[PDB]
């Protein structure tokens, strides 16, 4: 019986032009 | 920036300072005698106690002692802030840990502790 | 590869060493004997207990004893956080490549 708050973990992403 | 605090600047700790000084220097002051007993140097040191009792002071003293010892013969002492290595990317933190340990063991030698 | 470890170094664990011999060493030493009784060899062994009780010691000891017992065996060690990459790719590619190499070495005949 408790509430949680989320911390995100960014994932790598790369594009060309 | 090398800290300028030595063991003579810490008072009231004639035992804990002795223990850490032994665990840092004795395996490297007498390598052959340690090898005779086949006793390896300790690889894990933990310092705990109530806040503001001299733990970081002892850390600075150890750093200064290492700096003086190396100057007798600078980058051997590695200072890491607690959550400093934490990163938002999923795999960056583990890679940083592995890179740090690999660099530390790269410079490691029998006569020079890291 | 970690050499210089054997069951002789580990003391006080007699039953567990015998069990890990039975589950791992025995199927490699005897295959037709297993097939005669239609007993499938155990595929997975997990080690659990209080910290510092010798799980890694038993692991390296059995890894060396498999090589020494036979009359070329390959031991692969991989950690969890090792197979994690920040990119979207290679998170699963590395594991699949590792298992493909394990299958290749098995095809070569060397136990993995
Ligand atoms: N013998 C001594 N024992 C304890 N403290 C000392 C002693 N000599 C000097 N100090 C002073 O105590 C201060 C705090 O020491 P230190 O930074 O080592 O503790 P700390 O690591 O901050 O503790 P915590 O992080 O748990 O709060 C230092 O600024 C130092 O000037
Ligand atoms: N008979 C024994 N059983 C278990 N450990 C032993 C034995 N004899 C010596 N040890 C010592 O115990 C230490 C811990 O062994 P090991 O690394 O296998 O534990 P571990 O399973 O990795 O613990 P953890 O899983 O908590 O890291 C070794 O450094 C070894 O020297
Ligand atoms: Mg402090
Ligand atoms: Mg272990």
């Amino acid at each position: 019986g408790s509430m949680a708050q989320e911390q995100t973990k960014r994932g790598g992403g790369g594009g060309d032009d | 920036e090398v800290p300028d605090v030595s063991y003579a600047d810490i008072g009231g700790l004639s035992r804990q300072i002795e223990q850490i000084r032994d665990a840092v220097e004795l395996p490297f002051l007498h390598k052959e005698l340690y090898r005779e007993y086949s006793l390896r140097p300790p690889k894990g040191v933990l310092l705990y106690g109530p806040p503001g009792c001299g733990k970081t002071l002892i850390a600075k003293a150890v750093a200064n002692s290492l700096a003086k010892k190396m100057a007798e013969v600078k980058s051997y002492f590695l200072n890491i802030k607690g959550p400093e290595l934490l990163n938002k990317f999923v795999g960056e933190t583990e890679r940083h840990i592995r890179l740090i340990f690999q660099r530390a063991r790269e410079k490691a030698s029998e006569g020079t502790p890291v």
